[PDB]
């Protein structure tokens, strides 16, 4: 995939799956932190695309 | 050039580049500009008929260059081609050929530029602006036509055709 | 087809074998299979359900 | 492009004739030049546009152009 | 179906390979670099849990910080791409013919070459 | 070889797809262009001269659909194909340029190498549709 | 309080890409059916980051 | 830390100079040296840091 | 026949709802607009009858033409009417909208908004008082409530509609 | 001229550039005509800008698009590509999970 | 009886043409166009209707076919009482019947009621009134006494009944009519938009069609009114060329750029499912039955050329109605500006 | 006046919003146009799991 928006969406889903692995392996706390941080980043990334 | 037609009033090719690298460019002639027009100054006065004729020719050239863009954005390409629209507007100009006052011609050129700008920026409606591009004695291409009065009044003169078809309602 | 029938047979045997080894040949002290294990109240730490 | 202008006969059309003797007045000349200009996706400079007298000069100019597509 | 250690080592190296593979758009490379940092984050947490080591969790949050600063730098560098006459697709910033691009075509800014 | 004339698009396409030529030259003609009279003679002469090509002439007036299928824009058109893939295209009437294009395509193809099993004939649109699902399909899924 | 005058205004120079408009301006219709446009005001507005740069007030939509 | 300091040093390099070339007014000249320096330093730092 | 057993009651629930929340479009021309805004404020509360104004035509149920319509505005009014979500109703308020009005003999005024879009009801005054505007809106609400079942179907021998 | 570098002032004219430098026609038009443009004059620079802009889209202009040929797809609802997947999956499952499971159960 | 009808067509909306017309069945697709063709020259038009939802745009916009004081909408029409028919055409010298079995309808009794009973009542009311000069009845091109479609069978029977009751009535049989709100192009667009991947076809698509634009049927009606020799004649109206259904699919695909995909379902399954299940606009027996039948000008009667109308070609006339649904693929940078 | 003394205003508003017929403009992505509201509703109908009404309730 070469569309920037779809690349961003798939990377967001990858972050979700990384957090899911951390949850399964029983590092729950680090799932809560990682997500929010990267979530903010993803948000900013979207704005960058808009520009 | 601080004008709507200035060479720097083109839409950038990309968000980080006006054109490809190593150079610049942009289309301002066959499409609309980047910024909106904010003022349209007066035409410089023409002292004789030569200058007025040159102004008319240049206005017609700009109109012809802008025809395909207007046809695309207004969805009127099936009613007539670009060349047909140019020919119809040329018929309009030819019907305005007898003019001989240069100031009147400058005024008309100003009005023509204004109407062209209105057409190219979706200010007017397509069914309204098509009155300047429509054929004079030919049906439009997007629909069928009736040739009943051609068959019945075949060789009859114009007077007889206008006599058989009245000029007022007949109930009253 | 025959191979589909064979696959269905193997799947059914797998399913039944798993269920049989969960129901029997297995201690039943925690509630895992509903409506097949007892839902009573246990007073001792080790009571069979 | 010239097919749209139906007052011009393409059968024995010789390209050295002036536009007027082909049946095109100034407005038709401007329309035809703009149509060719759109056809090849180029622009004619103001001196070049107003200096054209026949189709041979237009053909030569388009031949010498590298941006014509 | 694969052990987590081998899986995550392979995932990190595959992420690097895919980062190299994709067309050189600065924003895409920024996103893939962020993904690489996150893969390092996950691997460090996994080994910290396996070996009962508390420094690797620190590596996780330090990765978060380093990746954040790097992302800020990347955003600024892209906006710098805006002002300079450069394309976010670096393959369009040179005249080297590329068969991977359908429509790569550059010519000199001249209307004609010969006059006489 | 010898020119095969066609007035029906479906029959001509069936003939070409059954023949599966390695080198083909298609001459699309229409009656609006007065220069098409000389193009017929040029096509006949080049067809009898060259034997590595298959020469097929299509009347656009009697087979309008063919035009849309072959992206014909300005008749007369000479479309040179290798294994169904568009080698080149010429618009206008000039025998020397047509022969030069035929010679260039012939020599370049004769200097080519194809892996076994990947040198089969393909239809024309097959090249356009392959890139359509690669570029146009995804663009239309984002804008619309 | 330091000078921020250069961040405030951006002039234009002939054939200067960095001094020109490096963006497609947002040309919006502040048209008649707008709560802040009163009844008939059709104002062609050029916005660049929600900053009003160019005005084109079309009046006469209530000329009787 | 030192790599960030070196990046800061590279950023504050002087870009435009007062010279005796008076032919370049009213024309756009692209240098592109600043962007290349920043880009290559940035990505080399990224690769070294991750490894 | 049996479907009516479900359809006929439910119809009322469909009408009542759309009678209880009748949202007009925020659009006012000239000085019937001022009178309408008077009709919206606390002295005459449309919010009593569940009438609240929405600014976009996609969320509007009633188009309220309340001012003079010029030849410059007719395509815009046509587009605004076309871009409203169905079902929709149109109220014509004041003389300039019902007919030409005080500018019927002018060169730039549409001689009635019903030459461009269909009109469901007309309010005559110049300006019609907020009393009269509320009267017209209430009449339209009752009419559109009753409009779903006006006895179009015939009853068979079992007293069942079609 | 004070505060103007090497620009010199001649008779009847202040001068706009350093000596022996080429005079620019666009800047002449800018100075003489502040905002007045009688018509969009197409100079060499304007035509060159147009050519530069249109060269970016040369591939689209030269693209030869073929019209579609309609057909009635009789096999669309069979979903053959999903049956191949099913055959592959059941073969793999039987040859790996099935044999081992049956042997271990026995 | 007198078939003469003198009127002035050189006027505008506020003129007086001299035609007072009643149009039945104007709550469909033809209605607004026929009414506008009559009332745009200054005629008086009356629209009797009994429409399920009175607030639907199919009723309100009928008021736009003429000006204030010229167009009237008669509501709650019985379609069963002779008095209402007499009241509808009391002062009308022109009557047009557009009533016909709707596409959703699959009941034979309702089809006969729409195509035979109502037409017979209209013709009988016209015969009683001595001031009616011309009556134009709308039928179908493929109408036949042995048609598997109940619509075409009942339309042939209605032709017989109308010609029996009012021997000076004019019968129009359009082939298939397309426009902005039609069942040919709009249905194609909506079916492709809903079934995102395909258009459903239940046959080999070898049936023939002769599409004609809606703007040409109105001109045909006006020409027939102007021609006194068309009083007791049957006219079949179609486009210049005949296409198969597959060719129409391909032409619609090429005009818009959408790649065609025709998923095939066997005819008997579709017939059974449409027979035993509820039918609406986009799922009914009529589409399945008609897709195997040719609706073209057969040459047994007079054609559109006898009305001195030159219909527009299908590719040229259908292009403007698919401008919004054009495929958005690889385009130039200048195409971004709209 | 919706119900008795305005007791059913919210019910009437919700039912009318259900009744209104949505149209998707051309030039927009139909999938995204319909999918973003679905995701928004699914997200907003999750907040109630992040609620506390008494200790450990
Ligand atoms: C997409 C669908 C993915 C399905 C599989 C997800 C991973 C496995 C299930 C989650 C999990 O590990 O839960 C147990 C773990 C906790 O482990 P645990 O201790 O409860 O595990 C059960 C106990 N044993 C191991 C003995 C059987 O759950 C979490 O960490 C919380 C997960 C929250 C997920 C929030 C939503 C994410 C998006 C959806
Ligand atoms: C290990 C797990 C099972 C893997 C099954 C693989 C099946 C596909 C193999 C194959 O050749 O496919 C080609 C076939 C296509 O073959 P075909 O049937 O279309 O044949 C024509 C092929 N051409 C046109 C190239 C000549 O594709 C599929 O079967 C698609 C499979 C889709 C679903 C796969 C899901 C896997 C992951 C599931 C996670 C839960
Ligand atoms: C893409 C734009 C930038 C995205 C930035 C990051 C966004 C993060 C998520 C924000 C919310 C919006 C996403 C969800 C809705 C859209 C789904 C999507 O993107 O599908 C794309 C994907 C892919 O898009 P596609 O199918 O159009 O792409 C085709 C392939 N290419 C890219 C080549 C054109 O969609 C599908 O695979 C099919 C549709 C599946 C939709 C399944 C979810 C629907 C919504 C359910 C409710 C939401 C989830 C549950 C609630 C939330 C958790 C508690
Ligand atoms: N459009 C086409 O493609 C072609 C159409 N025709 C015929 O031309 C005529 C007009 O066409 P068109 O407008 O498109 O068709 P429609 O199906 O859209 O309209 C049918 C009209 O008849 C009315 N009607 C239907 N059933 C009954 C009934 N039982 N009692 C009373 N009125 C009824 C409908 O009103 P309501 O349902 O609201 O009561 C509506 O006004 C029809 O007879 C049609 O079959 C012929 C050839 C081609
Ligand atoms: S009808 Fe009269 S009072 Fe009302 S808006 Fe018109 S001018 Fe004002
Ligand atoms: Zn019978």
């Amino acid at each position: 995939n070469n569309n920037l928006y779809y690349i961003l969406l798939y990377i967001f889903l990858e972050i979700v799956f990384f957090g899911l692995f951390l949850c399964l392996y029983q590092l729950e706390l680090f799932t809560g932190f990682l997500w929010v941080a990267e979530f903010a980043i993803v948000f900013i990334a979207v704005v960058l695309l808009f520009y | 050039m601080n004008h709507y037609w200035g060479s720097s009033n083109t839409i950038p090719a990309s968000s980080t580049q006006n054109n490809n690298y190593f150079s610049g460019g942009g289309n301002n002639v066959t499409i609309r500009g980047n910024e909106i027009m904010e003022r349209l100054p007066s035409q410089t006065p023409s002292q004789n008929m030569v200058q007025a004729s040159m102004k008319t020719l240049r206005f017609y050239r700009k109109f012809c260059r802008l025809i395909p863009f207007i046809l695309r954005i207004h969805n009127i390409g099936t009613k007539f081609t670009a060349q047909q629209a140019m020919i119809n507007f040329g018929n309009y100009i030819r019907e305005r050929n007898h003019y001989r006052d240069p100031g009147l011609i400058d005024h008309r050129i100003q009005l023509g530029y204004e109407l062209l700008y209105e057409a190219e920026m979706h200010f007017s409606q397509h069914t309204i602006l098509m009155q300047y591009l429509s054929p004079y004695n030919t049906p439009l291409s997007d629909r069928g036509y009736s040739y009943l009065e051609k068959v019945k009044y075949g060789n009859k003169s114009k007077f007889l055709q206008g006599f058989y078809k009245g000029n007022k309602p007949t109930e009253f | 087809g025959p191979l589909n029938i064979v696959f269905a047979g193997v799947a059914f045997l797998m399913f039944y074998e798993n269920n049989y080894k969960k129901l029997y040949l297995n201690p039943r002290y925690s509630y895992t299979m509903p409506y097949l294990q007892s839902a009573k109240i246990t007073k001792n730490l080790y009571e069979k359900l | 492009v010239l097919s749209n202008f139906e007052q011009v006969n393409l059968k024995n059309l010789r390209w050295e004739q002036n536009f007027k003797k082909l049946g095109l007045d100034s407005l038709d000349q401007t329309a035809l030049l703009a149509s060719i200009e759109h056809e090849f996706t180029i622009l004619f400079p103001d001196g070049v546009f107003e200096g054209f007298e026949n189709l041979e000069q237009v053909v030569n100019y388009i031949l010498k152009n590298i941006n014509a597509v | 179906m694969l052990t987590w250690i081998s899986f995550w080592s392979l995932i990190f190296w595959l992420i690097l390979i895919i980062l190299v593979l994709k067309p050189k758009n600065f924003i895409s490379i920024l996103f893939m670099s962020e993904l690489t940092w996150l893969a390092l984050y996950c691997l460090s947490l996994l080994f910290g849990a396996i070996y009962c080591d508390i420094t690797l969790l620190s590596i996780s949050f330090f990765i978060l910080g380093v990746a954040g600063l790097e992302f800020s730098f990347g955003i600024l560098i892209a906006i710098l791409y805006k002002n300079l006459n450069e394309s976010l697709n670096t393959d369009l910033n040179n005249n080297n013919n590329n068969q991977n691009i359908f429509d790569k075509n550059f010519k000199t800014p001249l209307e004609k070459i010969n006059w006489q | 070889s010898r020119v095969r004339s066609f007035n029906d698009f479906k029959a001509a396409k069936t003939y070409i797809d059954t023949l599966k030529p390695k080198l083909a030259c298609l001459y699309f003609r229409a009656d609006w262009n007065p220069l098409c009279e000389q193009a017929d003679k040029d096509f006949d002469k080049l067809s009898d001269t060259h034997l590595e090509y298959e020469f097929v002439k299509i009347d656009i007036d009697k087979a309008p659909q063919a035009k849309g299928y072959f992206a014909v824009r300005c008749e007369p058109e000479f479309l040179l194909l290798c294994l169904g893939q568009e080698m080149t295209r010429q618009t206008g009437q000039n025998q020397r340029n047509l022969e030069h294009r035929l010679f260039k395509v012939q020599e370049y193809v004769k200097g080519l190498n194809f892996p076994a099993g990947m040198d089969t004939y393909e239809e024309f649109h097959e090249q356009y549709m392959a890139e359509h699902t690669q570029l146009d399909k995804e663009i239309n899924e984002w804008a619309r | 309080m330091n000078r921020s005058i250069f961040q405030l205004w951006k002039p234009e120079s002939p054939r200067s890409n960095v001094n020109s408009k490096q963006i497609k301006t947002m040309n919006v219709n502040f048209g008649p059916q707008h709560p802040a446009a009163h009844g008939v005001l059709r104002l062609i507005l050029q916005l660049n980051g929600e900053i009003a740069e160019r005005f084109d007030p079309h009046i006469g939509l209530l000329h009787r | 830390l030192v790599s960030c300091a070196i990046f800061y040093k590279f950023i504050v390099s002087k870009i435009s100079f007062k010279n005796s070339n008076y032919k370049d007014n009213y024309f756009s000249i692209f240098s592109k040296n600043y962007l290349n320096v920043l880009f290559y330093q940035y990505w080399s730092s990224f690769f070294s840091s991750v490894m | 026949m049996r479907v009516d057993y479900i359809v006929t009651p439910i119809n009322a629930v469909v009408s009542w709802a759309r009678q209880g929340s009748f949202w007009p479009l925020t659009f006012g021309l000239a000085c019937c607009a001022v009178e309408m805004m008077h009709a919206t404020v606390s002295r005459y509360d449309f919010d009593r009858f569940g009438v609240i104004f929405r600014a976009t035509p996609r969320q509007a149920d009633l188009i309220l033409v309340a001012g003079t319509l010029t030849n410059k505005m007719a395509p815009g009014l046509r587009r605004l009417y076309e871009q409203t979500l169905d079902p929709k109703w149109v109220l014509s308020m004041g003389s300039c909208a019902n007919g030409g009005g005080y500018y019927h003999y002018s060169y730039s005024v549409v001689r009635g908004c019903n030459r461009i879009i269909p009109v469901d009801i007309y309010v005559p005054g110049c300006p019609p008082t907020a009393e009269a505007l509320m009267f017209g809106v209430l009449q339209l609400q009752k009419s559109l409530y009753r409009q779903i079942n006006e006895g179009e179907k015939k009853y068979n021998k079992k007293d069942l509609t079609y | 001229v004070k505060g103007k570098g090497s620009i010199r002032k001649g008779i009847h004219g202040e001068g706009f550039g350093a000596p022996s430098h080429a005079h620019d026609a666009l800047i002449h038009q800018i100075k003489q005509s502040k905002d007045t443009m009688d018509y969009q004059n197409i100079t060499n620079e304007v035509a060159q800008n147009f050519a530069n802009h249109q060269n970016n889209d040369r591939w689209v202009y030269e693209r030869r698009k073929s019209n579609f040929i309609a057909q009635v797809d009789y096999e669309y609802f069979k979903f053959n590509h999903w049956r191949t997947a099913w055959r592959y999956f059941r073969n793999i499952f039987l040859l790996t999970a099935g044999v081992s499971f049956l042997y271990n159960m026995e | 009886r007198s078939t003469q009808l003198k009127f002035y067509d050189g006027g505008n909306r506020q003129s007086i043409s001299g035609i007072r017309a009643t149009i039945f069945g104007a709550t469909g697709f033809m209605g607004p166009y026929i009414g506008a063709a009559l009332g745009y020259i200054g005629s008086d038009v009356i629209f009797p209707h009994n429409h399920v939802y009175a607030y639907d745009d199919y009723v309100k916009e009928l008021k736009l076919c003429a000006g204030s004081g010229q167009s009237y909408i008669m509501r709650h029409f019985n379609y069963d009482d002779d008095n209402m028919y007499d009241m509808a055409i009391k002062n009308s010298n022109v009557v047009i019947n557009l009533v016909g079995s709707r596409l959703q309808n699959k009941n034979f009794q309702k089809a006969a009621y729409a195509n035979i009973h109502v037409a017979k009542k209209i013709a009988e009311a016209c015969a009683r009134n001595p001031n009616v000069r011309r009556l134009i009845h709308f039928s179908a091109a493929g109408a036949d006494t042995k048609s598997p479609s109940p619509d075409l069978h009942t339309k042939f029977h209605g032709e017989e009944a109308v010609l029996n009751a009012f021997p000076n009535a004019t019968i129009f049989r359009p082939c298939t009519v397309y426009g902005m709100q039609d069942y040919f192009i709009r249905h194609w667009i909506k079916e492709r938009d809903w079934w995102y991947h395909f258009n459903i076809v239940t046959d080999d698509c070898t049936a023939k069609r002769q599409p004609i634009l809606i703007n040409d049927v109105a001109q045909c009606v006006l020409n027939a009114l102007k021609l006194q020799e068309s009083a007791g004649q049957i006219y079949e109206l179609g486009g210049p060329h005949v296409y198969s259904r597959l060719e129409v699919f391909e032409m619609l695909a090429n005009l818009s750029g959408r790649p065609p995909k025709l998923a095939h379902i066997p005819h008997d399954i579709a017939l059974k499912i449409t027979q035993n299940f509820y039918n609406w606009e986009f799922f009914n027996m009529e589409k399945v039955i008609k897709d195997k039948l040719d609706l073209i000008v057969t040459g047994k009667h007079k054609t559109i050329s006898d009305l001195y109308v030159q219909p527009v070609s299908f590719p040229q006339g259908a292009e403007q109605f698919i401008d919004d649904v054009r495929y958005r693929g690889v385009e130039t940078h200048d195409n971004l500006e709209k | 006046y919706v119900g008795y003394r305005g007791r059913l205003q919210y019910i009437a508003d919700a039912l009318k919003l259900f009744i209104k017929g949505i149209v998707v403009p051309e030039g927009s992505n139909k999938f995204w146009f319909v999918a973003i509201p679905s995701a928004a509703g699914a997200i907003c109908y999750t907040f109630w799991i992040n609620s506390m009404w008494g200790p450990s309730v």
